[PDB]
This record gives structure tokens, sequence and C-alpha cells, in this order.
């Protein structure tokens, strides 16, 4: 897609496995310690989620 | 949306699955049930706007998958390194 950094195979293979190989998996989690760590990330997220 | 022949090569399952990952990346969900939380409507809204944007942006589902896998990739490591080691 973009790959300025060519080490994207980890994420691409992840998708290939989950999405293509396993096909269905709309119920997955694995946030050890919780999932509210975004914090500052949520700021840019608000910026991204605001407009379509 | 214009009529792109490739969109018949991608069912709701695949795209909604990628939407799910968009959420899993932006939100390190502790449990699959946090994916039905009040924050979910918002995350999935973001994910649907994002997915739909790139869906319309690409000329193949694999491309749309690729470029979306790119943005999700950077988002993941962004949140991980920011919260972990740059601060």
């Amino acid at each position: 897609g973009s790959m300025s950094h060519y080490g994207n195979q980890t994420l691409q293979d992840l998708l290939t496995s989950d999405s293509l190989s396993h096909s269905d998996g709309g119920g997955s989690g694995g946030g050890s310690g919780g999932g509210s760590l975004e914090c500052d990330m949520e700021s840019i997220i608000r910026s991204e989620l605001m407009d379509a | 949306g214009v009529r792109k022949g490739w969109h018949e090569h991608v069912t709701q399952d695949l795209r909604s699955h990628l939407v799910h990952k968009l959420v899993q990346a932006i939100f390190p969900t502790p449990d699959p049930a946090a994916l039905k939380d009040r924050r979910m409507e918002n995350l999935v809204a973001y994910a649907k706007k994002v997915e739909g944007d790139m869906y319309e942006s690409a000329n193949s589902r694999d491309e749309y998958y690729h470029l979306l896998a790119e943005k999700i990739y950077k988002i993941q490591k962004e949140l991980e390194e920011k919260r972990r080691s740059r601060l």
C-alpha cells in the first residue's frame, strides 16, 4: 500500500492469517493490563474520528 | 461511490473484519466485549469512515487492504512507542 518502511510483513501476515486464512474473527481481544492506554493517542483520534 | 468491478471481490465479511482490526489497533481491547462498549460506536464509526474511504480509494480489495493495513500499522506502533518509550 505505502510501505516506506518495508517491515510491514508482520502486520500484513497478521491480516492474511486472521482475515483471509481464518476468515471470520470479529471477536478478539488481548489487551493485557487493560485498554485505555491510548490517552494522548485519543487526541489525534478525536481529530480523525470528527470528520468522515 | 463509482462502480468499481473489484468491489464484487470483497464481501462484507472481509471488510468488516478489517474494520474490526482498525478498532483492535486503535483500541487495544482487553476483551472482545470491549468491542461492544460505548466507545465502540465511536471506534467503529472511525473504522467505517476509514475503511470506506480507503475502500473507495483503491482499485482492488487487496490494495485497499494493503493501504489500510499500512495506516493501521503505523497507528499501532505510534500508540505503542508514544505511550511506552518516548514519554
